[PDB]
């Protein structure tokens, strides 16, 4: 899994 | 059982393209639980935690 953070939900 | 709420682009590094509206099956969590590892249609990889929600 990514070890960024996600964008945040529009 | 859950349903996307928001497109979302892959930016590669195993995640997945989701369409709002497209039914997703979830296997798990990262340790932090902002992402999660989904299957649907077109494949298998990461999506936003939240991006998504349980159905039915």
């Amino acid at each position: 899994a990514p070890t960024y953070s996600p964008p945040l939900p529009p | 059982l859950f349903v996307a709420l928001y497109d979302f682009v892959a930016s590669g590094d195993n995640t997945l393209s989701i369409t709002k509206g497209e039914k997703l099956r979830v296997l798990g969590y990262n340790h932090n639980g902002e992402w999660c590892e989904a299957q649907t249609k077109n494949g298998q990889g990461w999506v936003p935690s939240n991006y998504i929600t349980p159905v039915n």
